[PDB]
């Protein structure tokens, strides 16, 4: 089904946090890394679409980011689409929705 | 620099998206329209991230500018901040740069971000010594002796290919470090950064964390992928609430015990068989536990906050220790040798359950737990106690649905036969086993995966 190898924690960030930016959020990770390299990305409103890059994730670690401070009264919520790839190109996962919420 | 008489906007910042934004600023309609060197002098801040600008020409005309954002744009040549000696912030994250020569006279700054650009010269940072933020990751960086001035540090980040820390020793204003992804093995001179409250330090080569031993005034240490095995050093480190231990080399956990404060524990991915030293973290919330040696998980039973668990990849027969953390969301198993699920039922908050590449044979201990959102059932295997051989040789089903209907097989060896709810064989000769396969989409709350997996039968 959609889980498929899919370990992801829920993720929440305070607004208002301190440096050194960009700071780490959650390890994103597929278990499909068991039988090959596996790259990761990211989509959605806030990593590829405006406002870009608040949100990036390292294609290697799988490491979600975020890159500058947030603030909650402007935006609160975020839903970004988590992906993973073989070294070939190929889907080794269905995309996985994920719900940033930012707190107090 | 100053224009001297009414100037079209779009002749003095020559960038076509700069001079957009900058008619914006100066409260004009047309960017052809006229400025004088008066409204320049009003604009003192500019957030000018994220809007495809190439060039900069033009902003040395801004004199009393203090607070920029540049970031997320396309820029390389920086050359026209060489004089705004006014500026206090510089945010320029994920641009080209590769020369910041243009900063090394900007000495009145106290902040700034370069970090995903294409740096590897930081020399012109040295006299820059009112910095208190300094974040300079995803560059190229293998040399920061130009950072041993820089003494109101209190964030920094750098990479990625510095081994040595030494210029670091006098920054003990640092209270903030991450270091990830670069070559460094000798963390000794952290030793003398004793205001740290946070270091992150992840896919390095270190070994030896003795140098952390009089830091305690850490509260949030990473050093996820290295190769840590002693960590007994970290029984000094008692304000610690949050901790990656996470792909290392770790057996001996007892160094944790006292670490009372933590919430967030991992340590996926290392040499652990006994966790009874985590009984008193009962503050956890998160707990990663996969890729280890664990059988006997009892001590887990302690920890009535977790919220997420990770157990994937151990040799665990029995989970009901997790069925008390009644909090749990989340809960990952894959890759162990569980067979009865039923005091999972007690777990009515989950909603991510990863159950693969276990012994599952029967769903309906789970299915009132309709909070579920992922689901993971893929792949299931036992053995059965052997049964005599027979030529007709017959074994009933046992594969059961969430709904408690059995569950047809998918294939059977030999050519073999179902009429529920068994399954009989007619074997001309001897044969030292028979299986068969099972394959059944599930859907249990709004989680769906395919309940699967292979039966093995021994024969005598
Ligand atoms: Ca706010
Ligand atoms: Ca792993
Ligand atoms: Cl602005
Ligand atoms: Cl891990
Ligand atoms: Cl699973």
């Amino acid at each position: 089904g959609p889980l498929g190898s899919w370990v992801i924690p829920p993720i929440s960030c305070p607004e208002n946090e301190k440096g050194p930016f960009p700071k780490n959020l959650v390890q994103i990770k597929s278990n499909k890394d068991k039988e090959g390299k596996v790259f990761y990305s990211i989509t959605g409103q806030g990593a590829d679409t405006p406002p870009v890059g608040v949100f990036i994730i390292e294609r290697e670690t799988g490491w979600l980011k975020v890159t500058e401070p947030l603030d909650r009264e402007r935006i609160a919520t975020y839903t970004l689409f988590s992906h993973a790839v073989s070294s070939n190109g190929n889907a080794v996962e269905d995309p996985m929705e994920i719900l940033i919420t930012v707190t107090d | 620099a100053t224009i001297t008489q009414d100037t079209p906007i779009n002749q003095i910042f020559t960038d076509t998206a700069l001079a957009e934004k900058m008619k914006t600023v100066l409260g004009k309609t047309n960017v052809t329209d006229t400025v004088s060197q008066t409204d320049l002098d009003q604009v003192t801040t500019l957030q000018a991230d994220r809007l495809g600008i190439k060039s900069i020409d033009g902003v040395e005309y801004l004199n009393n500018l203090t607070q920029i954002n540049f970031s997320n744009n396309q820029l390389t040549d920086i050359t026209p901040l060489k004089n705004l000696t006014k500026l206090v912030d510089i945010l320029m994250n994920n641009n080209q740069i590769a020369d910041i020569t243009p900063l090394a006279n900007l000495t009145n700054l106290t902040g700034l971000t370069l970090f995903n650009n294409q740096i590897t010269d930081i020399d012109p940072l040295k006299n820059l010594t009112n910095l208190n933020r300094l974040e300079l990751s995803s560059n190229t960086i293998s040399d920061i002796s130009a950072l041993s001035g820089l003494t109101s540090l209190q964030q920094l980040s750098f990479g990625n290919q510095v081994t040595d820390l030494k210029p670091l020793a006098n920054l003990t204003t640092l209270e903030r470090l991450d270091i990830s992804s670069n070559k460094v093995s000798d963390i000794s001179v952290l030793a003398k950064l004793t205001n740290l409250e946070s270091l992150i330090a992840t896919n390095n080569q270190i070994s030896d964390i003795t140098p952390l031993g009089i830091l305690t005034n850490l509260d949030e240490l990473s050093l996820n992928g290295n190769q840590l095995k002693d960590i007994g050093t970290l029984a000094s480190l008692t304000n610690l609430t949050d901790l990656d231990l996470a792909n290392n080399q770790i057996s001996n956990l007892a160094p944790l015990s006292g670490l009372t404060k933590l919430t967030e524990l991992k340590l996926g991915a290392n040499q652990i068989s006994n966790i009874s030293p985590l009984a008193g973290l009962t503050a956890l919330t998160n707990l990663e536990l996969n890729e280890n040696q664990l059988e006997d998980i009892s001590p887990i039973s302690n920890l009535k906050n977790l919220t997420y668990l990770t157990l994937y990849f151990n040799n665990i027969s029995d989970i009901s220790p997790v069925s008390s953390l009644t909090k749990l969301q989340r809960l990952f198993f894959y890759n162990n040798k569980v067979s009865d699920v039923s005091s999972l039922a007690n777990l009515t908050n989950i909603n991510w359950l990863s159950a693969g590449h276990n012994q599952i044979s029967d769903l309906t201990p789970l299915a009132n737990l309709t909070r579920i959102t992922q689901l993971g059932l893929n792949d299931q295997a036992w053995t059965n106690a052997p049964v005599n051989y027979k030529a007709n040789v017959s074994i009933p089903n046992t594969v059961k649905n969430v709904t408690g209907a059995l569950i047809a097989p998918a294939t059977i060896s030999d050519g073999g036969s179902y009429t529920e709810p068994d399954i009989t064989w007619n074997l001309p000769s001897y044969t030292n086993e028979v299986s068969y396969t099972f394959s059944q989409p599930v859907t249990i709350g709004k989680g769906t995966t395919t309940f699967s997996g292979t039966v093995t039968q021994p024969l005598k």
